[PDB]
RNA sequence: CCGGGCUCAUAACCCGG
RNA sequence: AAUGU
RNA sequence: CCGCACAAGCGGUGGAGCAUGUGGUUUAAUUCGAUGCAACGCGAAGAACCUUACCUGGUCUUGACAUCCACGGAAGUUUUCAGAGAUGAGAAUGUGCCUUCGGGAACCGUGAGACAGGUGCUGCAUGGCUGUCGUCAGCUCGUGUUGUGAAAUGUUGGGUUAAGUCCCGCAACGAGCGCAACCCUUAUCCUUUGUUGCCAGCGGUCCGGCCGGGAACUCAAAGGAGACUGCCAGUGAUAAACUGGAGGAAGGUGGGGAUGACGUCAAGUCAUCAUGGCCCUUACGACCAGGGCUACACACGUGCUACAAUGGCGCAUACAAAGAGAAGCGACCUCGCGAGAGCAAGCGGACCUCAUAAAGUGCGUCGUAGUCCGGAUUGGAGUCUGCAACUCGACUCCAUGAAGUCGGAAUCGCUAGUAAUCGUGGAUCAGAAUGCCACGGUGAAUACGUUCCCGG
């Protein structure tokens, strides 16, 4: 806003974990609030990638979503009264946002067979870092 | 609205008024199920004979005030562009801003 | 008024000297460390003559009036007033007091409106925020109002601190031909004044001797 | 004695009627996997019990109604967060610092005159 | 900008419905009509009355009219002789018992429409409006202690080109839902065209709602 | 036993409060039992139409109406009771409907 | 269309004239307005001037147009073609 | 499987490969599958040649295909000679059953094509 | 070339065939 | 981007 | 300095088809009106006939609509012939009512004029009503002022707000209209009234609050309590204000609504209505039938359904809110693949009906494809209203299966219970909702910040 600055706001951790995390991949995943068909795609990937690779399904998505964890950005901002390309640090929680929206956009351009496999091939690429 | 429209509307209702239980009874006739065809025949070849306007779905709901022929409410027989006024006089009884 | 009582007060003490301010090279005793010196020996008989005049004023049932910003001075004013139930400003001169108290009275009403509602107390019927607002609004007028609302009218006289900080109030009660008794100081004109002291402006002890052989005249003129 | 609560969210109420008991869950006269397809709003009502890890030692007589599902869910959590405290206070700091002792109040808006919805609008042809 | 009526505005509680009987929506429709009916013909027969207001009623299967104008007398004839010539009629159209009662206005000057339809009578008669305007917020200020708002449209003064305008006297704080005014407008004839008028007059902050 | 049920319509909640205040004193007195009135849920009719001539299409606005509701019963009433609650009669703007 | 309980329809004065035309053999086109008069076979082998808004045009009832309107053989709009 | 002609219906489940039948609406299919006690879900293939040559004898009851195009064309050959409204905007390549001309009438009129 | 964009226009420039 | 009520 | 004015988000338009509005063209006629923003799913909350103002033909001339005079007849009812109809021609028929007993009132016909009639002109002659700046924080007056005057001052400066909100300094002093507030709706608790509404605890039950009972609970509608920066801190010129904390259902305008300060656009409306003034009187008035308002090489606006596995198809099975009903809404039961048909209970409606919400969720299936995708077009045949669906209605079954696989230049909207997504109702209305207004269910991301925009 113009005038003055302004906070963000608070969300659900899951029941099944509580991991905020994975709330907001889930909401960043959802669409037209069908939440429950979300986070059943969400599980079954997470499932279907951590015993197929790593230990714990938490622990593996959590490596997987640091594999890809940016830390610089270049958008734009007038600094300087004109469109400068100037690039700048990149906040930790934008920068899992950022991770987790390019990881779900992977998923989506994957394939066309099963939401859930797409999904889980992704986090593994991520894991292994080859994605 | 033009007074010649009145006057048609103000036949046209009455004459109406004047055939509706012959109507009613040849209509009844008509639809039966059983009714014998020939009946049913000479029952429809009357029918034409009537006045076109007896028919009541040739009227029009007119406002009641100026005639208008649009934006007319049953529940007050009057055109929206009167409605505002005689409600904002507090004539119109209980009639009050919705606000809710 | 011993001549000895203004230099002990202070009487004779100088603003810094002043550009184009050549108009009172005369009247002055001297100057040096950009402290210019006034002439007491003339304080004497101006100071003497102008109480003179003030007896008889007093002894006209004459409504004097006291006007005071120089801060140093707005208690001493006030108090030299009431010495003689005279109606003083304490406060700033918010101008217009004598020019427009075709104005002005209606402030004066609401001020006593206000006074009558709280000795009604009435107030409280109010929201508690509407009778804290009606009680600072009624303290705010009678920050101003006070000495001077019992005058009914227009004073008989103005009494000046100093000719400079009353200076809007000389300028106003010229208009009516109101005479003025003013202190002036070096660096400070009697252009506007009637009766002069000649004596520093910005002393209180001159203040206390012009206010307390002022407010002994007056007393006893009004007393006859 | 017996304990009672009232909760509502969205547009929903319901009714608990709850007393010293063993944490049968009995809503509508139906078991909970019953009442709600997915354990989601189990999860989501079972918590204010989760806080107290006394989540053992009633009995349930539940009531919703109206809503949806997860409005209803919100209401059965806030009536039984209430229903709680009111059988004991002394848990109510615990409870609110735990924030679950808030009434939501959020709801809908209303259409409006001009717009197809709550806070959209037609198209403006961009001139 | 545009302004919302302010009867409407106060009409939840400060103003009265000038008509409040009961119906089903079966009735309510030719009741309004009837209603609109008796009153235009009631108005020709209280123009002399200029009476401020009138209001319908339909206790027990039966309507009943009061009338509130500026003369008791003009209004109700000796004996109360006229008051019946309008009772056979209204009756009539109200197609049930009918009674007239009648109540004066203590202070015409203080009624918006009595003002309103003076000044526009004035002006079908050619005098200044503008001194009309003058003398009609005169009254009014000297009389209620209140503030007064008027205005003026039209042709005036004859004119080739149409204009208004308006005139204020102390409060009028229409927004105010507290604040109670009595508002109406007028008509007024003009040899060339047409003259309209509107009028505010604040009389009091309510206290009590509309007890 | 003898039930008399009763009814209530109008557009303002306070004057259909003092009706029923004497529908139930003069039961009272009569000595027959009395149903306090009961408050029931009421309707509210809404409307809106174009305040507006012409072109512009905008700025409908809109007004309801409230129609409240109480209802009274009577149990084994006095039949001086009955006459009585029946020698009452509401002001115009209310309506009233009573049942045995 | 009409409901088959409903039975067809024809303009009286309509059937009344073809049923004069036919007794008498005159065969001569028929003036008329009625577009929805239904075609009948008893109709069949005559010649019919059907108003269209404008003009009663002339039509050769054959068993063909048999259970037909009148209307639909009498074009009422007209087109040439933009360019 | 060859059917109902020289159709081949693919190998998907009987009663979709059967609504392959040009002719055969849904409706048709699941009619005909019944009719044979043959359950609509099997493949085309797994069927003894003698449940296909009942199924060919079932089509037989329909007006399907070359014939029904044939009928479709007569009928509306036969409309097309009246010069009625609907004849004349049949060969106009019109809408026929009274939408508007002004817009949207691109199936039947065609691509845009300049003025 | 025509047709669409750009303006409060008409140009400039812009898009599509 | 020149000229324009 | 400010706000969907950019930035960060989400998702569309622009292409496909259709719906709808408009430009042009065309026609006997395609009735009239609205125009950057602020016309163009707009007047119109609903053109088959009527509507209807236009076209074509047929008709009338004190007249379709009102009074006034004379004159003749109760009224009215039933019925035939011509005519597309308007009308024309006849038949019987009524034959009455109050009558002071004179007649009169009733009505009806004819005649005489005076007049009637206009959707005919002017929104730049007008009133009324409406759009627009803009729910933008501003706008002015009295006295005084000082300046010779023309004036300005007030209303500027120092802090602070959503704000001319407030504090402070201050030739100005004080006032009014805007702001905020007084109002509805919404959130927690109480009193009070308990059926048609309620069932915790009682007793019985075929298990059906079914009924005995019960006034707890929920709930209904009236009336009360409830938030004040009030509290702690801190900070600030001690000011005002600002930051945090507690308490609490609700914390700092708790949210939403109404409410639109002076005035701008000779903005729009002479077609709701009003009217200056001006044009027409066998016609610019009125009646009748059919035709048009929907045409159709093209351009434009707004929209609906899409190009599919988050999906398609089948079987089973959860959870809402609000409205409308007497020529009405219409159950149960029977008939039909279906639209529907027949019989007929209840409810003016906490009682009866409309009327079983869909998204969700268990099981199965479809494997990326012009598809079990998409659905238009076209043929055939049916139901309903209505006198009457040819031009031109909606709705049902079989069969037919376009384009279309995310869409350039360019461009719209949104900050939470919002966007998005999914169902319900009502009004105009015989019949005709992809428009318009309400109602629930499910239900998010983004915000560095003020530098380029845009209007203030
Ligand atoms: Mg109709
Ligand atoms: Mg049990
Ligand atoms: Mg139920
Ligand atoms: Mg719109
Ligand atoms: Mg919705
Ligand atoms: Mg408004
Ligand atoms: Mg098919
Ligand atoms: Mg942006
Ligand atoms: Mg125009
Ligand atoms: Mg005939
Ligand atoms: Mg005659
Ligand atoms: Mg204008
Ligand atoms: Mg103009
Ligand atoms: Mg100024
Ligand atoms: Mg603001
Ligand atoms: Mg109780
Ligand atoms: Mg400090
Ligand atoms: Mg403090
Ligand atoms: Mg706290
Ligand atoms: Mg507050
Ligand atoms: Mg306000
Ligand atoms: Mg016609
Ligand atoms: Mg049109
Ligand atoms: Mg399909
Ligand atoms: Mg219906
Ligand atoms: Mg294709
Ligand atoms: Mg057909
Ligand atoms: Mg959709
Ligand atoms: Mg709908
Ligand atoms: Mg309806
Ligand atoms: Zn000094």
């Amino acid at each position: 806003p113009r005038r003055r600055v302004i906070g963000q706001r608070k969300i659900l951790p899951d029941p099944k974990f509580g991991s905020e995390l994975l709330a907001k991949f889930v909401n960043i995943l959802m669409v037209d609030g069908k939440k429950s068909t979300a986070e059943s795609i969400v599980y079954s990937a997470l499932e279907t990638l951590a015993q197929r690779s790593g230990k714990s399904e938490l622990e593996a998505f959590e490596v997987a979503l640091e594999n890809v964890r940016p830390t610089v950005e270049v958008k734009s901002r007038r600094v300087g009264g004109s469109t400068y390309q100037v690039p700048v640090e990149v906040r930790p929680v934008r920068r899992n946002a950022l991770a987790m929206r390019w990881i779900v956009e992977a998923a989506r351009k994957r394939g066309d067979k099963s939401m859930a496999l797409r999904l889980a091939n992704e986090l593994s690429d991520a894991a292994e870092n080859k994605g | 609205a033009k007074q010649s429209m009145k006057a048609r509307e103000v036949k046209r209702v009455a004459l109406a008024d004047k055939y509706f239980a012959k109507r009613a009874e040849l209509k009844a006739i008509i639809s039966d199920v059983n009714a014998s065809d020939e009946d049913r025949w000479n029952a429809v070849l009357k029918l034409q004979t009537l006045p076109r306007d007896s028919s009541p779905s040739r009227q029009r709901n007119r406002c009641r005030q100026t005639g208008r022929p649009h934006g007319f409410l049953r529940k007050f027989g009057l055109s929206r562009i009167k409605v505002r006024e005689a409600a904002m006089r507090g004539e119109i009884p209980g009639l009050k801003k919705a606000s809710w | 008024v011993s001549m000895r009582d203004m230099l002990k007060a202070g009487v004779h003490f100088g603003h810094q000297t002043r550009y184009w301010n050549p108009k009172m090279k005369p009247f002055i005793f001297g100057a040096r460390n950009k402290v210019h010196i006034i002439n007491l020996e003339k304080t004497v008989p101006m100071f003497n003559e102008a109480l003179a005049e003030l007896n008889k004023i007093a002894s006209r049932k004459g409504k004097i009036l006291f006007v005071g910003t120089k801060r140093a001075a707005s208690e001493a004013v006030k108090d030299a007033a009431l010495s003689c139930d005279q109606f003083f400003v304490n406060h700033r001169w918010l101008g217009g007091m004598l020019t427009n108290w075709k104005t002005v009275r209606q402030s004066i009403k609401r001020l006593k409106d206000l006074e009558t509602q709280s000795q009604d107390g009435t107030f409280d019927k109010l929201t508690k925020k509407e009778a804290l607002m009606r009680t600072r609004e009624l303290e705010k007028l009678e920050n101003s109002l006070g000495g001077i609302k019992d005058m009914g009218g227009l004073p008989d006289a103005l009494f000046v601190i100093d000719a400079d900080h009353e200076h809007i109030a000389i300028k106003e009660a010229n208009n009516l031909g109101i005479p003025v008794f003013a202190i002036v100081d070096t660096n400070s004109d009697p252009d506007g004044v009637d009766f002069v002291i000649p004596g520093n402006d910005d002393a209180i002890r001159a203040v206390t001797l012009y206010l307390g052989a002022v407010a002994a005249t007056v007393r006893e003129g009004r007393s006859q | 004695n017996q304990y009672y609560g009232t909760g509502r969210r969205k547009s929903s109420a319901a009714r608990v009627f709850i007393k010293p008991g063993n944490g049968k869950i009995v809503i509508n006269q139906r078991s909970l996997e019953q009442y709600f397809g997915r354990e989601t709003a189990r999860m989501v009502v079972r918590q204010p019990l989760e806080l107290v890890d006394m989540v053992e030692k009633l009995d349930l007589y539940i009531t919703v109604k109206g809503g949806g599902i997860s409005g209803q869910a919100g209401a059965i959590r806030h009536g039984i967060t209430r229903a709680l405290m009111e059988y004991d206070e002394s848990l109510r700091s615990e409870l609110r610092k735990a924030g679950f002792v808030t009434r939501d109040a959020r709801q809908v808006e209303r259409k409006k005159v001009g717009l197809r919805k709550a806070r959209r609008r037609p198209q403006f042809s961009k001139r | 900008g545009q302004k919302v009526h302010p009867n409407g505005i106060r009409l939840g509680i400060v103003k009265p419905w000038n008509s409040t009987w009961f119906a089903n929506t079966k009735e309510f429709a030719d009741n309004l009509d009837s209603d609109f009916k008796v009153r235009q013909y009631l108005t020709k027969e209280l123009a002399k009355a200029s009476v401020s207001r009138i209001v319908i009623e339909r206790p027990a299967k039966s309507i009943r009219v009061t009338i509130h104008t500026a003369r008791p007398g003009i209004v109700i004839g000796k004996k109360g002789e006229d008051v019946e010539k309008l009772r056979k009629v209204v009756a009539d159209i109200a197609g049930v018992p009918a009674q007239i009662n009648i109540a004066e206005v203590r202070k015409p000057e203080l009624d918006a429409k009595l003002v309103a339809d003076s000044i526009t009578s004035q002006l079908e008669r050619r005098v200044m409006f503008r001194r009309a305007m003058k003398r009609a917020v005169q009254n009014a200020m000297r009389l209620g202690a209140k503030g007064i708002k008027v205005e003026v449209s039209g042709r005036l003064g004859g004119a080739e080109i149409a204009r208004t305008e308006w005139y204020r006297e102390g409060r009028v704080p229409l927004h105010t839902l507290r604040a109670d005014i009595d508002y109406n407008t007028s008509e007024a004839h003009t040899t060339y065209g047409v003259i309209g008028v509107k009028v505010w007059i604040f009389k009091g902050e309510i206290l009590g709602g509309m007890a | 036993n003898q039930r008399i049920r009763i009814r209530l319509k109008a557009f303002d909640h306070r004057l259909i409060d003092q009706a029923t205040a004497e529908i139930v004193e003069t039961a009272k007195r009569t000595g027959a039992q009395v149903r306090g009135p009961i408050p029931l849920p009421t309707r509210k009719e809404r409307f809106t139409v174009l305040i507006s001539p012409h072109v512009n299409k905008d700025a409908r606005d809109q007004y309801e109406i409230r129609t409240h509701l109480r209802l009274v019963d009577i149990v084994e009433p006095t039949e001086k009771t009955v006459d009585a609650l029946m020698r009452l009669d509401l002001a115009a703007g209310v309506d009233v409907q009573i049942s045995l | 269309p009409r409901s088959l309980k409903k039975g067809p329809f024809i303009d009286l004065h309509l059937l009344k004239k073809v049923e004069k035309a036919v007794e008498s053999g005159d065969k001569k086109p028929l003036r008329t307005w009625s577009r929805r008069s239904t075609i009948f076979p008893n109709m069949i082998g005559l010649t019919i001037a059907v108003h269209n808004g404008r003009q009663h045009v002339p039509v050769f009832v054959t068993d063909e147009m048999v259970g037909h309107k009148l209307g639909e053989f009498a074009p009422t709009r007209t087109y040439r073609g933009h360019a | 499987a060859r059917i109902a002609g020289i159709n081949i219906p693919d190998h998907k489940h009987a009663v979709i490969a059967l609504t392959s039948i040009y002719g055969v609406g849904k409706t048709r299919s699941k009619a005909i599958l019944a009719a044979a006690g043959i359950a609509e879900d099997v493949k085309i293939s797994e069927l003894s040649e003698g449940q296909i040559d009942t199924l060919r004898d079932e089509v037989a009851k329909f007006v399907v295909e070359g014939d029904l195009r044939r009928e479709i064309s007569m009928s509306i050959k036969r409309l097309m000679d009246l010069g009625c409204y609907r004849g004349l905007r049949h060969r106009r390549g019109l809408p026929v059953r009274g939408q508007r001309t002004k817009t949207n009438a691109r199936t039947r009129k065609g691509p845009r094509k300049p003025i």
